[PDB]
C-alpha cells in the first residue's frame, strides 16, 4: 500500500 | 516546542498512532526500491559513516540505523516519537548493537542529544515530497549537526508536469451525479450536486499512470537540505512555464519527487518518477476545475502555491493559463485528504 | 457533556470529520438494503409517525427525516453533529419541508430540543453493532422521549458463531511472519515476531463469507433500546456455549447483527447476517491467534467481553475453550482498527 | 578395517540388512532408466570388457556382472557384503555362468582377490550422489585396479540450483507449527517451536519437481573417480555463486546428479536431472528455515559443506547470502533422515 | 540391567533414536482417539490422582504427566530413555510445573526413583499390543508401585480373528512373479522366485480393512497388568477356536487390541478395533501360507505363539486347522519387519 | 464501500 | 502415519 | 519407490  | 506550535494535537496524535503499527513499518520496508536504495546509499558511501557519529531522525523500526552500523558508524542516535521506538530498542538489543545504537524516544524537537553528530539520516518524504511536514523536523535536526556535517538525503527535487486524462476528469461528475436525481426514495438530492463536485475536486489523486498522459517536460523545484531552514517550507511557491509538447485538454498537474544522497564516494538517487519502478509514494495528480485546451508549442504558465497547515499537510493552490489564448483555470486542494485510486 | 467525558477529543475530531463528507453519505445511501428497509419500516408503520413529533439522531444528510415526513410526521427534529447538518438544511429547503423538518446542529448530548417527542429514529449501528459507540448517544436521547414513545430501531440482536477459515488464518499469519526474517537486509527481525502476531490478530476482519464456514448455530445477545440505559453499554459481557455441529479447527468467532423496527402495524427487520443480501456493514470475524480443534458434538464455551474505550470503540476480549479437552484460547482485539478485507 | 573405522557397527548392520531383501533388489531393478542405461553403457562399450578381468563392487543380485559377461568379459569378481550375495550365486549357477562370474562375499575393503582387474563397475550413487558413502568403497576398490584401468561410472557431477516453492515451504512450516500451540489439550507446547522448526527443516526433501521452480542455472561439482582418493569424500566443500534469473523468494537449493561411463567406444550418461525421466533417486531439496528474497540480476553466493558421519551419510551445512542486500541464511541438514514426499 | 540383557544394543539404539524425534511425538499426539482417551481416563478418575504420587513410564514429550498434573497429582516422576527427555523438561519449566513434575532421563529399569508411587501411567502398546516389548518395562516398573497401587492402563486385550482377502493373498505372488522371467535384460531370474515368495509371507501386514472380511467373532487374550509378571511376556501362547460365521477361504488372522483404564470412578476403554475409528496403531494381518476352506458352523482351531526376540519384537508362529475337515496351514512371521500397506 |  |  |  502507500504511506498515509 | 517547535513541533507543538506547528501541529494540532489531534492531528499529531492520529499521526504518531499511525506510525506505531508494525504493519506500517512492514509496508515501507517491503518497498524494495526504498529500502534497497537507502542501504546502497549508506553502504556505498562507507567513508561518510566509518567511525562517525550519526543521528537517525524518525528511525521507525531502526532499519536505517542498522544500515549505518553495517557501514561502520561508531555511534548512532535513533530518535522516534511514536511507540515504534519501543520495538526499535528490542531490535537493537537482539542484534547486539547496544554499544553503537541508542534509541531516544520522543520528538526530535524535544529530545536531548549528548553530542553533535557528523551526519543526519532520515526518511522525511511524504506524498508530493512535502506531505506530513516531516521535512521541517529533518531541517530542525540540523541544530545537532557539526559545522560541516552531511545529510542523507542531501537534496530533494519536486517535479510538476501537465497531464491529459479525460476519463479521470469525467469520473468526478459520474460520482457526483449520484446527487443529481429528483426522487431518491422520494427525495430530491439535486441541490447538493455542486457541493459533491467541489468535494471530489479538492482531493489530490494518489495513483500511478502511463507517462504518455504527460503533455510537457517536467518543471523542477529543488530543496537543499544542507542550506534550507524550517521556515522555508511554510509557504512553497512553485512558478511554472510549460512548453507544450502535445495538443489536447490539460486536466491538471502531475507531481513526483526524487531525493539525492550526495556522499563522499558517490551520489545515489531515489526516484519516484513515473518512468521509474513504482514505490509506495506512487505519484500525485491535482485536477483543474476546468480543463484548458493547449496546442503543441503553446506555453502553459502559472503557479503552484503550497501553504502549510496545522494538520501536518498543505493547502494546494494551482493557477494556470494558456498564454496564447488567455483561458485560465485554478483549483484549491487539501493534500491531507487524498483519493487513493490505485488498485 | 456526557459525550465529552467519554470521548477523547482527537478521536471525536477524526470521527465527525469522516462523516462530514458527501462521498461517505453516498456510500451509505447507495446501500439499498439499508435505505430501502428503513423506508419500509417507516412508511409501513405510518400510524407511528402520522401527526407525531419525531427526533432523528445523527441524521446525516437527513434521509430518515424525509421518510418520517413522508409518513406524515407533524414535526421532525434532525440532530447531526458533523458539518453534514448544513447539507441537510439545504435539502430540507430544496424539498420544501421547512415547515416540518428542523435541523438542529450539534451533538445530541449537548443540544436542546423545544419539546418531547413521540418516537426516536436513528442509524446508530456500527460494525459488530457496537462500534462507534453511537448506541449510547441513541439511548441518551431517550431523555426527550415521551412515556409511551417508540424507538426505531427498537431492539438489536448480535449473533456470534465459531467459524473455520484456513485461508484467512494463513493470510494474517503469513503477514505477521515477515518479522521472522533473521536477515532482512542483514538485520534480524525475529525478536519482534511475537509483537507482530499480537498486532495483526488484534484486527477484526471486516468482509463477507459463505455460511459453509460456520461450525455451530449462532448464539445471540439482545439489547432492548426501549429499556437499556446508556451506562449498560460501558461493559458488555456475552457468554456463549456452542454445540459444535462439525469437526475441524475453530479459527475464531464471526459476528453479525439484526435490528427490528417494532411498529404498531408490523415489525420490520434489518439483517446483516451472512445468509442475507450484503450490506455495507458486511460481517466481522475475530481470529484466534492459535485455533482450537473441536469435534462434532463438543461444546465450545467462553465469554466475549467488550469494554468501551475513549476512542468511540471497544476493547474486545474473547476467551474460548473446548470443554472436552480443556484447550483454551484467549484473545484481545481492538474494534477501532479493523482489517477491511473485502474486494 | 577401513570400512569399520569410518562406520558405526549399528548403522552398518541395518544398512546391509536393508540391502539383503529381494524386494529392495526388485525396486532398483525395476528402474528401467537405471538398469537400461547401465546395460547400454556396458554393451555399447563391449571393447572395454571383451576378454577383460572385471570387479563388480556391491553387485547385489549380480545384474551388472551379467552385463559384463554379455559384453564378453573373461572373468568377473562380484563382491557383495549383504546376504544378497547368496542369491547372486544362485543366479550365476542357474544362468550357467560359473566359469565367468565369481561371487566373493564380504566388504570390498576386507576381501582378497586373486588378481588385479582391468575395469571396475558399480552403482555407488545414493541420494544427492553422496548418501550411503558407497563412493568411498568404490574408490577404495581402486587398489585392485591395474595402472590404466577404467571405472564404470567414470565421473560424477552434482548439480545444485536455488528454487522457489512456497507450497513445499508452507507444508513443512505448518507441520513445525504444531508445536506453536499454547493449549494442546490444555498444555503449552510453544516453548518447543524452535526445536520443532530446526528438526523439520534438517530433513532434505526427496521428490521430483517441475523445472519452472529453479531460479538460476545450476552450479556443478565434479568428482573424477579415476583420480579421487576415498579420503577426498570425508569433507566436500562446494562453493557456489548463482546469477539470479528470476525475482522472488529462494526457499532453498535443489540437488541432482549425473554420472558418465567414459568408454573406449562412447560416453554414456545416466542423469537424474529434473529435466530427465524420473529415476528412483528422484531429486533432493534442502529447505531454508527462512527464505531469502532476491531480484533478477542479483547474485546468490555461499558454500555447501558436506561432512561425512559414522551413519554412512553426511551432515550438510548450507550458508547462502544475497550479495546485493547482505541477506544471509545458514542451515544444517541430516541427509540420512530425509522426508520422502513423492506420492 | 534387565533391559540390556533382553535387548540387542543395536536394536536399542535405533529404537530410542526413533522416539527422540518431535515429529514422532506429534504423530502420536495428533491421534485424537489416543490422546483424547488418555486425557478422559485420567481426568474422569480424578480421585486416582488428586494429591497422589505418579510414575509416568516413557513419558515422551510428557503429555500424560501434564494430564496427571491437570488431575491434581501431588508429584509426578516422568521417566524417558530417549533424547525426548530434554524436550519434556523444557515443557515442564514452561508450564510452571517444576514443583510437581520431575523429568528423570533414562530407562525405567536403570533409573533410581526416590519414593514409591500410588499409580503408574504409560503408553506401552505397540502393533498388536506386544510389539516393541515395552509392556515388560511397564510391568518392571511395578517394583516402584505401592502394595495396592493402580496402573493406567490396567488391562490389555489382544483380539484375533480369521479373515478372507483373496486379493491380498494373490498380491504376494504377483509381486514375487517379477522374478519369474527368463530374460530380464537377458538374465533368467526365475530361480529366485521362491525366495521372493518366502520373503513376502514372513511380513505381517500393517493396514486397516473393512470388517466384512472377518469370518468369525474374535478370540481375546487378556493381560492383567496389575497381576502379570515381566516373564509372562517372553512366550505368549494364544490358543484359538473360531466358530465360523461365514463360509469361504480363510487367508490368515487379523489382530487388534484394546486397553482399559480401571479407575475408582469409572472404567475407560481405548480400542484399536476395525469397528472403531482408525488409530495410528491401525490393525495387523498375518497370512497363512495356504488358505483354508471353512463353512459357517465349522470350527477353526489352532495356536498363535509369540516368541520374544532380542530385536524388541516377536517371532509369530501361527498354526490353524479346520477341525471338521482336517485341512491345516501355518506361517512364521517376523513382527520386527512389517509391511506398511496403508495409504 | 463500507461504513467506517 | 503409523507408530513404528 | 526410492533407494531408502
Ligand atoms: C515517513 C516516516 C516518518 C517517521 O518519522 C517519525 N517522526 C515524525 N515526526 C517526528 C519527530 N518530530 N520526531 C521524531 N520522529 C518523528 C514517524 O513516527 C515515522 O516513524
Ligand atoms: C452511523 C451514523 C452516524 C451518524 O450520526 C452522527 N452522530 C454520531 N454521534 C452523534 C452525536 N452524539 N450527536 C449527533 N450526531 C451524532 C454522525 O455524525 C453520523 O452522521
Ligand atoms: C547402492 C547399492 C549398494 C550395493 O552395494 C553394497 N555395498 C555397500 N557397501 C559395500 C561394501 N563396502 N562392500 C561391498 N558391498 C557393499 C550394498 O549391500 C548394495 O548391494
Ligand atoms: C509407545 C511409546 C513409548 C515411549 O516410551 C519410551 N520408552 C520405551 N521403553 C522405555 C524404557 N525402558 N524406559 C523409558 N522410556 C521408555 C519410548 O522412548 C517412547 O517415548
Amino acid at each position: 500500500a502507500a504511506r498515509k | 516546542s517547535v513541533f507543538s506550535e506547528r501541529t494540532e494535537e489531534s492531528s499529531a496524535v492520529q499521526y504518531f498512532q499511525f506510525y506505531g503499527y508494525l504493519s506500517q513499518q512492514q509496508n515501507m520496508m517491503q518497498d524494495y526500491v526504498r529500502t534497497g536504495t537507502y542501504q546502497r546509499a549508506i553502504l556505498q558511501n562507507h567513508t561518510d559513516f566509518k567511525d562517525k557519529i550519526v543521528l537517525d531522525v524518525g528511525c521507525g523500526s531502526g532499519i536505517l540505523s542498522f544500515f549505518a552500523a553495517q557501514a561502520g558508524a561508531r555511534k548512532i542516535y535513533a530518535v522516534e516519537a511514536s511507540t515504534m521506538a519501543q520495538h526499535a530498542e528490542v531490535l537493537v538489543k537482539s542484534n547486539n548493537l547496544t554499544d553503537r545504537i541508542v534509541v531516544i524516544p520522543g520528538k526530535v524537537e524535544e529530545v536531548s542529544l549528548p553530542e553533535q553528530v557528523d551526519i543526519i539520516i532520515s526518511e522525511p518524504m511524504g506524498y508530493m515530497l512535502f506531505n506530513e511536514r516531516m521535512l521541517e523536523s529533518y531541517l530542525h535536526a540540523k541544530k545537532y549537526l557539526k559545522p560541516s556535517g552531511n545529510m542523507f538525503p542531501t537534496i530533494g527535487d519536486v517535479h510538476l508536469a501537465p497531464f491529459t486524462d479525460e476519463q479521470l476528469y469525467m469520473e468526478q461528475f459520474t460520482k457526483a451525479n449520484f446527487w443529481y436525481q429528483p426522487s431518491f426514495h422520494g427525495v430530491d438530492l439535486s441541490a447538493l450536486r455542486g457541493a459533491a463536485v467541489d468535494e471530489y475536486f479538492r482531493q489530490p489523486v494518489v495513483d500511478t499512470f502511463d507517462i504518455r498522459i504527460l503533455m510537457a517536460k517536467s518543471v523542477k523545484y529543488t530543496v537543499n537540505f544542507l542550506e534550507a531552514k524550517e521556515g522555508d517550507l511554510h509557504r512553497i511557491e512553485i512558478p511554472f512555464k510549460f512548453h507544450m509538447l502535445h495538443s489536447g485538454l490539460v486536466h491538471g498537474l502531475a507531481f513526483w519527487f526524487d531525493v539525492a544522497f550526495i556522499g563522499s564516494i558517490m551520489t545515489v538517487w531515489l526516484s519516484t518518477a513515473p518512468t521509474e519502478p513504482l514505490t509506495h509514494w506512487y505519484q500525485v495528480r491535482c485536477l483543474f476545475q476546468s480543463p484548458l485546451f493547449a496546442k503543441a508549442g503553446d506555453t502553459l504558465s502559472g503557479t503552484c502555491l503550497l501553504i502549510a497547515n496545522k494538520r501536518q499537510s498543505y493547502d494546494i493552490s494551482i493557477v494556470a493559463q494558456v498564454d496564447q489564448t488567455g483561458s485560465k483555470s485554478s483549483n484549491l486542494l487539501d493534500l491531507k485528504n487524498p483519493f487513493f485510486r490505485y488498485t
